[PDB]
RNA sequence: GGACCUGGCGGUGCUUCAUAUCCCUCUAGAGGAGCCUGUUCUGUAAUCGAUAAACCCCGAUCAACCUCACCACCUCUUGCUCAGCCUAUAUACCGCCAUCUUCAGCAAACCCUGAUGAAGGCUACAAAGUAAGCGCAAGUACCCACGUAAAGACGUUAGGUCAAGGUGUAGCCCAUGAGGUGGCAAGAAAUGGGCUACAUUUUCUACCCCAGAAACGAUAGCCCUUAUGAAUAAGGGUCGAAGGUGGAUUUAG
C-alpha cells in the first residue's frame, strides 16, 4: 500500500556540506548517500551488486564521514585548546638533561561494554646512572645489588612495577623503592666492606 | 533452563569450589608447607578429607557452553569444534578466515 | 581503565608493608616463617585488595589460635 | 564431498543471496565479515562472551521482526558503543517499525549495560544474486 | 542562508598546576584490513600535522595464528580443516608532546576509531627527581 | 535452551526428509508424507498467553484523537481470542485438506480424457 | 532521531508525532518490563555501574513504622501514607518526626473532588505540633488543588498564629477587584518575604485580560523590577506583550518591544520560569499580527530547546512562513527549500498566492510534487488553487509539456479514492483548467477527458472557449461529434454551434444539423 | 545462565513479541501427539 | 538502454560530489583520484580487485551489447544478420576481397580480445582459420591499406629485458670506492660492500671465513663467484649476515657477493655470469606440512 | 519367445598413455626383538559407536575422581526446565563429512532425426544442434606467471554419525528419568600403526664439526625423588636379556 519517496540523492546539489551531512561515524545507508558506490563480485556477462542491496558496503567498516575537509575543520577547531611545548625542548639529550627520570605507562582498548584489564597496572621508569649517583662506592654497591636491571651498553637502568593494581600505586610504590634504594645504597656494612 | 542435567552438575560444582576456593588454597598450602608439624599437616589432611565433594577444581571440566559437548573444545572461545566450524563458515563471528596458507 | 574502582583510595604501603598487621607472634618461629612467606606473596599480587589480605591474615592468626595447642 | 554454509544446486527457480550463494572459503576473498570486534585479536579476552551475545541478539531481533529481514545482521561495536544494522521489507506499518526497534534498542540496553543504536535498510522485495 | 551568529564557546580554565610533558607517544593500532589501517595512520598523521607535532611511521610485520579442526564430526582423522587469524599492526611515533595536545589527541582519535581496531598507547613521560633522595 | 533453538525451515527438512535415502532409487514411502505448514503468517504478532495491548502494533495508536496506553486483556477477553485461534486454525486446516476431483476421463488413475486447457500463449503473443 | 531511509521517513506531522509518540510507547513499555522482572537485569556486567540502567525498587519492606515512614518520602504515593498515619494514630499514637510529618503533608497536598476533601479533613487529627511549614503548605495544596476560602481561611489562622506559598495566597484572592489587588501588592511588598518575582508572575497570569487601567500599569511595575534589578524579563515581558492584544496595531509600543527583545536577543538567556514554552509560541502569535520581516529575523546560543511541544513548533513555523511569503521571494523559496525535510495546507496555499503575485510560474511544479511526495494526497483544496493560478498561464508554450505532465498526475491522485466518494465533486469543480492544460501536444486525452466530464457539468464561459479552440484547432467529424453533441446537450455550446458550422461542419451532413436546429 | 536467557525469552513470548518458531512446532506436534494418544 | 546514460549522467554528477567532499577543482579530476578515495572512504581487507568496491565509468563498468540489429519494423540494417557471426563474416569477407584484390594487382590478436573488440562469441577453429587468413595475406606484399588493417589487430610483443641489473658504485671516507649489495634466502638474509682497490682477508660478522666455515664446500661456494670471474685476489669484501642454515648463509653470501661485483665487473662478464645461473634467487623452500599426511609429501601408510 | 535403446562387463581388438604409478628400475621403511598405543578374542557386575578400499593413537587437539552414557547398593516423583530420557530407528532426517576425485562432466529452456519408439544429435576444405546455469578452469591465499594449498558439480555406496546439537515415528513417562558411595577399565592369547635400538656413518666427552677414548641397546621391571592434585608425568640408583637388520607379502616418495 504505502511507497517510499525516491531518495535524497537527486535532491542533494554538487554544493553540499558533506561534513555536515555525514559528521560522526554512522552506517552507509545508500538512500542517503548519492555516489553510485557498487561493491561485489560481478557474474559472468554481469557487473557488481547495486548500492541499495548491498550490504557489504556495511559489512566493511565505514570511513565517509572524516574527510579531508572535515578533518581541517576539527583540527581549525581544536588548535584552539592544543597548548604548545617548550621550543628549548628540541633534543633527546637536553629533554634527558632537563628530566633524566623517564617513566613510561601503557594500557589496551578493546571494543565491548567492559572496559577493565589487568595490564594497566603495569609501569617502568628508566635513568641512566652516569649522572645521578654523583658517587663510585654507592654506584658499585647498586650495581652490585640489582640483578639485571641495569644496561651499561646503553648506560641505563630500567625497573619494572606490576605489584600493585592501580597505576598510580604501581608510581608510588616505583619512587619509594628508589628512594629507599638510593637512602640503603648511601650507607654501608663491614661484612660488605670485607670483600 | 540449562542445557542437561551434566551441565547442571558442572555449574553446581563450579559454584561450590569457588566459594570453597580460598579455605582450599589456604589448608592446600598448610597441607603442602615443609617446616609446619607433620602432626599439623595431618590434621589438614583430615580436613581436606572432611570436606565435602564437588568442592575441588579438579572434578570440574571444561565442557562447551551450548552443546554440552567436554571433548573438542577451545579454551579462548569455550565453543565446541563443531559450532565454532559452524558459525566461523557462516562467517558470523569477526577477523577469521579459512587458512590456505 | 580506571574510571571507578580505586580500591577506597587505598595505598601502596597499606598492600605491601604488613609488619603492624604482624604484630601477634614473634619474629623467629615457623608460623613467622609461613605468615612472612603469605605477606610476600600477597603483596605480588595485585589482583586482590588489602581488604582481602586483612581477611586472609585475620583467617590464619584464628586458625593457628583455635589450634595453638602445639606450639611445636 | 563438503557442505558446509552452502546451497545446493537447483532447476535454477532458487533466489539466492550473496553471502549465503558464496562458499565459506570466500569469507576474506569474496565478503565481509558479519560481525566486527576486537576478541578474536591477540591480546584481548572475552571472546566467547562477544560470540554469545552476538549470536543472542542476532536470533532475538531475527524472532522479534519475523518475516520483514532479507539478510543476516551487520554488527559494529566501536569502543563502548554497539550499532546493529539490517535489511528488511517494507511490509508491515512504520508505526510497528519504529515502536520495535525502540523496544529493542531498550531490551538490549538494560540487558548488557551497553549503549547501543540500530540502523535498517527497507527494501521492497529481498535482493538476489543468482538464481540457483 | 542558516548560519548562527554567536558560536557557543566551551570555557577553559588555565590552572595554575604546569601541564606534564610527555616525551614519547607511541601508540600500534591493530587490525585485520591494512587498507582499514592505512586509511586511519592517514588520518591521524594529517591530523598530527594540522596540529603541528612531528611524526614517525613504521609497520611491524603481519602476525597470523591458526589452528586446526575436524572437518566431519565422529570419525575421519585423516580430513581436517584449518582456520586462521591476521592480525596487522601499525606504529605512529610522536615526539616533544605535552600533555594537554596528548589529551586532546588522543580523544579525537579514539572518538574516531573504526570498528575492526584495538589500539594500544604507550606514554613516555620526563619528570624530575624527587625530594627524599 | 534458547540458544539450542534455531530457524524452523531446517526443522521442516529434517522432519520431511525431502532427499537422503527415501526419494533416491524410486523406493519412495508407503503413502505417508508430511505437509510444510507455516505459522509465521498464522498468528500476527500481536498475540501471546499475556494479553497486554499494544498500541504501536495491536491496537490502533490513536483513537478519538485521543492518546492510547498499556492494558489488560482480561481473562474472558483471553479465552474468548484463544478460542477464536483455535476455530480460525481448525478452518485454515479444513481448507488446506480437502478432496481434489479432476475430471475422470477414461477411467481412474489414467491420464486420458483429461484436457490441459488451451494450449500456452506464445513469445509473439498467441491465445489458442 | 527519525530514520534515514524513504519509507521509514516521517513525511507529515500528524504521522511523526504517532511515530515518535509509538517510541516512547516503546520506552515506557520497557520500563514495565525491566521493574516488573527486575532479577532478569540485576546482572552488573558492565564495569561501571549505573544506577540509570539498574532496575527500578519501589517495594514496600516488612513492617516497621519508622523504617516505614522513612521510605515514605521514597515510593511516592499516597496509600502508604494513610497506611502509615492509621498505624502511628490508631494503634502507636506517636509522630515519628516533625520533619516526617511535614514531608507527608508535602506529599498529600502534592497529590491533593471528594478524594481531595477526604484527604484534606484527614489532616487534621495530626498530632498538635503544625508549624508554619504545615500550614502554608496546607495552603499551598488547598489553592493548588481545590477552592481558595480555604486557604484564606488557612493564611488567617497562620497570622492568629514564604515567597511560592504568598504566591498560590495572591492566585487564591484574585482568582474590577481594584482595591483588592492594590492591598494585597502593599502588604506584600511591605513584608520582608522579598519574593523571586514568580508572585509578580502569577498575578500577570491573572491580568491576562483587562483594559488599559492595568495594562499601562505594568509597564510601571516591570520599570520598578527592573530598578530592583532581579527579573530577566522572559515571562512577564512575554505575557505583557500577550496582554497588548486588539481592535487597532500600536506601531509605537510594537517598535518599543522590538527594541527590547532586541538587545534581550542580543545578550544571553538562560532558564528559571516553567511557562517559556508558551513564550515562543505566542511570541509568534504576536508576531504574526505584526507582519514584519526585519522582525521575523530577530526573533529568529542554545536558545532552541523553548520550542518544545510540536503543537508550538507548528504553530511557529506556520507563522513564520507565512508572514515570509506575504512579505522579491527568491530568498524565501531558498529557505524554504533548504527547511523543508527539517520542517513540515495553509502554508502551501500562501506558498502558491506569493508564486502567483511573484509571477514564478516554473517553481509551483516542483512545490507540488514535494508536498505530494510527503503527504499531499485525498485533498483537493490545494489542488483546486494551484490549477486555477496555473490556467488563469499559457504564456510558456514550451512549458505546455510541464502542465500536461502535471495535469496527468494530478488526475492520478484525483481517481485514486471511489469509495470516499470525495473524487466525485473535484472534476466538478477544477477539470477545466486540467483540460485546457491537457489540449496544450497531446490532444486525445483532453477530448476523451472532456468526455468522461460531460457523461458525469455545469459548463462555463472558459469552458466553452476550450470547446471552440479544441474544436477549431482540420478534422469536421471528431470536432462535430463532440461540440454537436454538447450543444444538443447546453444551449451556449448551441449558441457557439450556430458559429461553428459555419466554416465546414454543416456540408458533412444534415441529421445532426437537423438535431441542433430541433434544439434550436 | 541458560535460566536467565530461557525464562526471560518464555515471560517474553507469553508477552506476545518474540515468536519462537522452535517452540512454535514443538508445540503444534504437542498438541498432534496429544491428540493421536 | 536509457539506463545507460541514466548511469552516466548520475556517476558524473557523483564525481562532481566527490570533488567538492574532497575539496578539489571538480572540473579537473581523474579516475585515480576517484580510486583513491573510494578507497580511503571504503576500505576492504577484500584480496580481489573484483569484489573490492569500485566506482567506474558506466562505459568501462557495462559490457558492450549488440544493439538493435533492424529497425522499428522489417528488415536488419546488417545483411548477415539472418545468420549468425555477421560482423565475423563481413570482416572475412572484406579481407578476402583485399587479398584477391593485392593478387591481381600481383604481435598477434588473442581470441578473447577479438571477442570483447567484437559483440559475439568466437570459435577456437574459427579464430585459427582467421589467423591462417591472417598470415598468409601478410607471406605476400601489403599495401598500407592492409599494413594499417593488420596493425588495427596486432598488439605489442612487450618484451622482457632478459638481464641482471647494476647497482651503482659508491665513495666512502679516505677516498675509498666500493659496491654495496644484498642477498637472500631460504631464511637467511645478507648485505655486503666489495672493495675493488683492497684484497685480501675476507670479513663475516667481523670473523673470516677461514675459521667461521669449518667445512670446506662453503667456502668452495664462496670462492665459485670470483673463481668464475678470474677475480680472486684483487677486490676484497666485507658483510653482515642474519639466518638459521649454513648452507643457507653460503648461499646468501654467494649471491650478495655476485651482485655486489656486477657493478665493478664488465657487462658482458655480468652476462657470462648470468649465463653461468650464480644471479638468480632459488625459489625453493621447504613446503608447507599438510594436516592429514604425515610430512610435506609423505603420506601415512595405505593399509588397504 | 523374436528384434532393439542406454549402461555395466569382457582372462575384448587397434591406437595413445600411466604423473612415483603398471612393471623394469632408485631410496628408506612395515611383517625380526622390546616398548607405547588401538583392534580382535578370554573372563568380569561392568558403557557405546565406526569396525574393506573409503576404521584400527578412529569419535578422544585424552579415561586416576566429574569426563562416565555401564554395573552393585542407597534415595527423589511435577521431578532447574510450562518436565525429562546417551531409550529403538543413520533403512525418516537436518546439520557435518569419507568416496570415485590423482574425474570432467552435469545440465534448465528450445530445435531436429529416427515412418513423430525406447533413444540420439560427433565430422571445420564442416553434414543439426543452439545453450541459460553449475562445476572444471581463470583469478585470489603462501614466495612469482610455476608449485603447494584451497576448490572439486550431478550422482554411486539406504556409506558414517539419533551419543555435538535438534528433530519425524515408536516407547519409559514410580523411570528405560534424576541424585550419591564403590570399583569398573586385567591379559593363557592373535593382529595393526608408531618409538627404540640389532653398530662401528656407531657409543661417550667440550664445541657443533680438523680432538681424545670404547669397541653396543630399557621411554621395560625394582627402589627413591619431585610436578600438580584432596587423593598419571619428569628425574636419579640398580637390573644390562631379547636383540646380530627381518617368513611369505607389503607401504611412502
Ligand atoms: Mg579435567
Ligand atoms: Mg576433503
Ligand atoms: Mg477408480
Ligand atoms: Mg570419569
Ligand atoms: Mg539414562
Ligand atoms: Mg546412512
Ligand atoms: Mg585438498
Ligand atoms: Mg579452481
Ligand atoms: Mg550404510
Ligand atoms: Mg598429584
Amino acid at each position: 500500500r504505502r511507497k517510499a519517496l525516491p531518495p535524497r540523492t537527486e535532491k542533494m546539489a554538487v554544493d553540499q556540506d558533506w561534513p555536515s551531512v555525514y559528521p560522526v561515524a554512522a552506517p552507509f545507508k545508500p538512500s542517503a548517500v548519492p555516489l553510485p558506490v557498487r561493491m561485489g563480485y560481478p557474474v559472468k556477462k554481469g557487473v557488481p551488486m547495486a548500492k541499495e542491496g548491498n550490504l557489504e558496503l556495511l559489512k566493511i567498516p565505514n570511513f565517509l564521514h572524516l574527510t579531508p575537509v572535515a578533518i581541517k575543520k576539527h583540527c581549525e577547531a581544536l588548535k584552539d585548546f592544543c597548548t604548545e611545548w617548550p621550543a628549548a625542548l628540541d633534543s633527546d639529550e637536553k629533554c634527558e638533561k632537563h628530566f633524566p627520570i623517564e617513566i613510561d605507562s601503557t594500557d589496551y582498548v578493546s571494543s565491548g561494554p567492559s572496559v577493565r584489564n589487568p595490564r594497566a597496572r603495569v609501569v617502568v621508569l628508566r635513568v641512566k646512572l652516569s649522572s645521578l649517583n654523583l658517587d663510585d662506592h654507592a654506584k658499585k654497591k647498586l650495581i652490585k645489588l640489582v640483578g639485571e636491571r641495569y644496561c651499561k651498553t646503553t648506560d641505563v637502568l630500567t625497573i619494572k612495577t606490576d605489584r600493585c593494581p592501580l597505576r598510580r600505586q604501581n608510581y608510588d610504590y616505583a619512587v619509594y623503592l628508589l628512594t629507599v634504594l638510593y637512602h640503603e645504597s648511601w650507607n654501608t656494612e663491614e661484612w660488605e666492606k670485607s670483600k | 533452563h540449562y542445557v542437561d542435567w551434566r551441565m547442571w552438575r558442572d555449574v553446581k560444582r563450579r559454584k561450590m569450589a569457588y566459594e570453597y576456593a580460598d579455605e582450599r588454597l589456604r589448608i592446600n598450602s598448610l597441607r603442602k608447607n615443609t617446616i609446619l608439624p607433620k602432626i599439623l599437616q595431618d590434621v589438614a589432611d583430615e580436613e581436606i578429607a572432611a570436606l565435602p565433594r564437588d568442592s575441588c577444581p579438579v572434578r570440574i571440566r571444561n565442557r562447551c557452553v551450548m552443546t554440552s559437548r567436554p571433548r573438542g573444545v577451545k579454551r579462548r572461545w569455550r565453543l565446541s569444534r563443531i559450532v565454532f566450524r559452524h558459525l566461523a563458515d557462516h562467517g558470523q563471528l569477526s577477523g577469521i578466515q579459512r587458512a590456505t596458507w | 581503565n580506571e574510571a571507578g574502582f580505586d580500591d577506597d583510595g587505598s595505598e601502596f604501603h597499606e598492600h605491601i608493608f604488613l609488619e603492624k598487621h604482624l604484630e601477634s607472634f614473634p619474629k623467629q618461629g615457623p608460623i613467622r616463617h609461613f605468615m612472612e612467606l603469605v605477606t610476600c606473596g600477597l603483596s605480588k599480587n595485585p589482583y586482590l585488595s588489602v581488604k582481602q589480605k586483612v581477611e586472609h591474615i585475620e583467617w590464619f592468626r584464628n586458625y593457628f589460635n583455635e589450634k595453638k595447642d602445639i606450639l611445636k | 564431498k563438503n557442505r558446509a554454509a552452502r546451497v545446493r544446486v537447483s532447476k535454477g527457480d532458487k533466489p539466492v543471496t550473496y553471502e549465503e550463494a558464496h562458499a565459506p572459503h570466500y569469507i576474506a576473498h569474496r565478503k565481509g565479515w558479519l560481525s566486527l570486534h576486537t576478541g578474536n585479536l591477540d591480546g584481548e579476552d572475552h571472546a566467547a562472551e562477544r560470540t554469545v551475545e552476538d549470536v543472542f541478539l542476532r536470533k532475538f531481533m531475527w524472532g522479534t521482526f519475523p518475516g520483514c529481514l532479507a539478510d543476516q545482521l551487520v554488527l559494529k561495536r566501536r569502543g563502548n558503543q554497539l550499532e546493529i544494522c539490517a535489511v528488511v521489507l517494507r511490509q508491515l506499518s512504520p508505526h510497528k517499525y519504529y515502536f520495535l526497534v525502540g523496544y529493542s534498542e531498550t531490551l538490549l540496553s538494560y540487558f548488557y549495560k551497553c549503549p547501543v543504536r540500530l540502523h535498517l535498510q527497507t527494501v521492497p522485495s529481498k535482493v538476489v544474486y543468482k538464481y540457483l | 542562508v542558516d548560519v548562527p551568529k554567536d558560536l557557543t564557546k566551551p570555557v577553559v580554565t588555565i590552572s595554575d598546576e604546569p601541564d606534564i610533558l610527555y616525551k614519547r607517544l607511541s601508540v600500534l593500532v591493530k587490525g585485520h584490513d591494512k587498507a582499514v589501517l592505512d586509511s586511519y595512520e592517514y588520518f591521524a598523521v594529517l591530523a598530527a600535522k594540522e596540529l603541528g607535532i612531528s611524526i614517525k611511521v613504521h609497520e611491524p610485520p603481519r602476525k597470523i595464528e591458526r589452528f586446526t579442526l575436524l572437518q566431519s564430526v565422529h570419525i575421519y582423522k585423516k580430513h581436517r580443516v584449518q582456520y586462521e587469524m591476521r592480525t596487522l599492526y601499525r606504529c605512529l611515533e610522536l615526539e616533544h608532546l605535552t600533555g594537554s595536545t596528548a589529551d586532546v589527541y588522543l580523544e579525537y582519535i579514539q572518538r574516531n576509531l573504526p570498528e575492526g581496531v584495538a589500539m594500544e598507547v604507550t606514554k613516555t613521560q620526563l619528570e624530575q627527581l624527587p625530594e627524599h633522595i | 535452551s534458547f540458544f539450542t533453538k534455531l530457524t524452523a525451515d531446517e526443522l521442516w527438512k529434517g522432519a520431511l526428509a525431502e532427499t537422503g535415502a527415501g526419494a533416491k532409487k524410486g523406493r519412495g514411502k508407503r503413502t505417508k508424507k508430511k505437509k510444510r505448514k507455516d505459522l509465521n503468517r498464522g498468528q500476527i504478532i500481536g498475540e501471546g498467553r499475556y494479553g497486554f495491548l499494544w498500541p504501536g502494533l495491536n491496537v490502533p495508536l490513536m483513537k478519538n484523537g485521543a492518546v492510547q496506553t498499556i492494558a489488560q486483556r482480561s481473562k474472558e477477553e483471553q479465552e474468548k481470542v484463544e478460542a477464536d485461534m483455535i476455530q480460525q486454525r481448525e478452518e485454515w486446516d479444513r481448507k488446506k485438506k480437502m478432496k481434489v476431483k479432476r475430471e475422470r476421463g477414461w477411467s481412474g488413475n489414467s491420464w486420458g480424457g483429461i484436457s490441459l486447457g488451451p494450449p500456452d500463449p506464445g513469445p509473439c503473443g498467441e491465445t489458442y | 532521531v527519525f530514520q534515514d531511509d524513504p519509507y521509514l521517513m516521517p513525511a507529515s506531522s500528524l504521522e511523526s508525532r504517532s511515530f515518535l509518540l509509538a517510541k516512547k510507547s516503546g520506552e515506557n513499555v520497557a520500563k514495565f518490563i525491566i521493574n516488573s522482572y527486575p532479577k532478569y537485569f540485576q546482572k552488573d556486567i558492565a564495569e561501571p555501574h549505573i544506577p540509570c540502567l539498574m532496575p527500578e525498587y519501589f517495594e514496600p519492606q516488612i513492617k516497621d513504622i519508622s523504617e516505614a515512614a522513612l521510605k515514605e518520602r521514597i515510593e511516592l504515593r499516597k496509600v502508604k501514607a494513610s497506611v502509615d498515619m492509621f498505624d502511628q494514630l490508631l494503634q502507636a499514637g506517636t509522630t515519628v518526626s516533625l520533619e516526617t510529618t511535614n514531608s507527608l503533608l508535602d506529599l498529600l497536598c502534592y497529590y491533593g473532588t471528594w478524594r481531595a476533601k477526604n484527604n484534606a479533613e484527614r489532616i487534621f487529627s495530626l498530632m498538635p505540633e503544625k508549624n508554619e511549614h504545615s500550614y502554608c503548605t496546607m495552603i499551598r495544596g488547598m489553592v493548588k488543588h481545590r477552592a481558595y476560602e480555604q486557604a484564606l481561611n488557612l493564611y488567617t489562622e497562620l497570622l492568629n498564629n514564604d515567597v511560592y506559598t504568598f504566591n498560590a495566597l495572591i492566585e487564591a484572592t484574585v482568582c474590577e477587584k481594584w482595591s483588592k489587588i492594590l492591598e494585597l501588592l502593599r502588604h506584600m511588598v511591605a513584608q520582608k518575604v522579598k519574593p523571586n518575582l514568580q508572585t509578580f508572575n502569577t498575578i500577570l497570569k491573572c491580568l491576562r485580560r483587562f483594559h488599559v487601567f492595568a495594562r499601562s500599569p505594568a509597564l510601571q511595575v516591570l520599570r520598578e523590577m527592573k530598578a530592583i534589578g532581579i527579573e530577566p524579563s522572559l515571562a512577564t515581558y512575554h505575557h505583557i506583550i500577550r496582554l497588548f492584544d486588539p481592535g487597532d496595531p500600536l506601531k509605537r509600543s510594537s517598535f518599543i518591544i522590538y527594541d527590547i527583545m532586541n538587545e534581550l536577543m542580543g545578550k544571553r538567556f538562560s532558564p528559571k520560569d516553567p511557562d517559556d514554552d508558551k513564550f515562543f509560541q505566542s511570541a509568534m502569535s504576536i508576531c504574526s499580527s505584526l507582519r514584519d520581516l526585519e522582525l521575523a529575523y530577530q526573533v529568529h546560543g542554545d536558545n532552541w530547546k523553548f520550542i518544545g511541544p510540536d503543537q508550538h513548533r507548528n504553530f511557529y513555523y506556520s507563522k513564520f512562513f507565512d508572514l515570509i511569503c506575504l512579505m522579491q521571494i527568491d530568498v524565501t523559496l531558498k529557505w524554504y527549500e533548504d527547511l523543508i525535510p527539517s520542517a513540515y495546507s495553509q502554508t502551501m496555499i500562501h506558498l502558491l498566492q506569493a508564486l502567483d503575485v511573484a509571477n514564478r510560474l516554473e517553481v509551483i511544479p516542483k512545490i507540488w510534487k514535494d508536498s505530494k511526495e510527503y503527504g499531499h494526497t485525498f485533498r483537493s483544496d490545494l489542488r483546486e488553487e494551484i490549477l486555477m493560478l496555473m490556467a488563469r498561464d499559457k504564456h510558456p508554450p514550451e512549458l505546455q509539456v510541464a502542465f500536461a505532465d502535471c495535469a496527468a498526475d494530478i488526475k492520478s491522485a484525483y481517481e485514486s479514492q471511489p469509495i470516499r466518494q470525495t473524487a466525485q465533486d473535484w472534476p466538478a469543480t477544477s477539470l477545466n483548467c486540467i483540460a485546457i492544460l491537457f489540449l496544450r501536444g497531446r490532444t486525445q486525452e483532453a477530448w476523451k477527458m472532456l468526455g468522461l466530464f460531460r457523461k458525469h457539468k455545469i459548463p462555463r464561459s472558459e469552458l466553452l472557449n476550450e470547446l471552440m479552440d479544441s474544436a477549431k484547432v482540420n478534422s469536421p467529424s471528431q470536432a462535430i461529434e463532440v461540440v454537436e453533441l454538447a450543444s444538443a446537450f447546453s444551449l451556449p455550446i448551441c449558441e457557439g454551434l450556430t458559429q461553428r458550422v459555419m466554416s465546414d461542419f454543416a456540408i458533412n451532413q444534415e441529421q445532426k444539423e437537423a438535431l441542433s436546429n430541433l434544439t434550436a | 545462565n541458560h535460566h536467565t536467557y530461557a525464562e526471560l525469552m518464555q515471560t517474553l513470548r507469553f508477552l506476545g513479541l518474540y515468536r519462537d518458531e522452535h517452540q512454535d512446532f514443538m508445540d503444534e506436534q504437542k498438541r498432534l501427539k496429544k491428540l493421536r494418544g | 538502454e536509457d539506463f545507460i546514460k541514466k548511469q552516466i549522467e548520475e556517476f558524473n554528477i557523483g564525481k562532481r560530489h566527490l570533488a567538492n567532499m574532497m575539496g578539489e577543482d571538480p572540473e579537473t579530476f581523474t579516475q585515480e583520484d576517484i580510486d583513491r578515495a573510494i578507497a580511503y572512504l571504503f576500505p576492504s581487507g577484500l584480496f580481489e580487485k573484483r569484489a573490492r568496491p569500485v566506482m567506474k565509468h558506466p562505459e568501462q563498468i557495462f559490457p558492450r551489447q549488440r544493439a538493435i540489429q533492424w529497425g522499428e519494423d522489417g528488415r536488419p540494417f546488417h545483411y548477415l544478420f539472418y545468420t549468425g557471426k555477421q560482423s565475423y563474416y563481413s570482416l572475412m569477407h572484406d579481407v578476402y576481397g583485399m587479398l584477391l584484390n593485392l593478387e591481381k594487382h600481383q604481435r598477434w590478436l588473442i581470441k578473447e580480445e577479438l571477442e570483447e573488440m567484437l559483440v559475439e562469441k568466437l570459435s577456437d577453429l574459427d579464430y585459427m582459420q582467421f589467423i591462417r587468413l591472417l598470415e598468409k595475406l601478410l607471406t605476400s606484399q601489403c599495401g598500407a591499406a592492409e599494413e594499417e588493417f593488420v596493425q588495427r589487430f596486432r598488439r605489442s610483443v612487450t618484451l622482457e629485458s632478459k638481464k641482471q641489473l647494476i647497482e651503482p658504485v659508491q665513495y666512502d671516507e679516505q677516498g675509498m670506492a666500493f659496491s654495496k649489495s644484498e642477498g637472500k634466502r631460504k631464511t637467511a638474509k645478507a648485505e655486503a660492500i666489495v672493495y675493488k682497490h683492497g684484497s685480501g682477508r675476507i670479513k663475516v660478522n667481523g670473523i673470516d671465513y677461514q675459521l667461521y666455515f669449518p667445512i670446506t664446500q662453503d667456502r668452495e661456494q664462496l670462492m665459485f663467484p670470483f673463481h668464475f670471474v678470474d677475480r680472486l685476489g684483487k677486490h676484497d669484501v666485507t658483510c653482515t649476515v642474519s639466518g638459521g642454515g649454513r648452507s643457507a648463509q653460503a648461499g646468501a653470501i654467494r649471491l650478495a657477493m655476485a651482485k655486489a661485483l656486477c657493478s665493478f665487473v664488465t657487462e658482458d662478464e655480468v652476462e657470462w655470469m648470468r649465463q653461468a645461473g650464480l644471479l638468480t634467487t632459488d625459489p625453493r623452500v621447504r613446503e608447507r606440512k599438510k594436516p592429514g599426511q604425515e610430512g610435506a609429501r609423505r603420506k601415512f601408510t595405505w593399509k588397504k
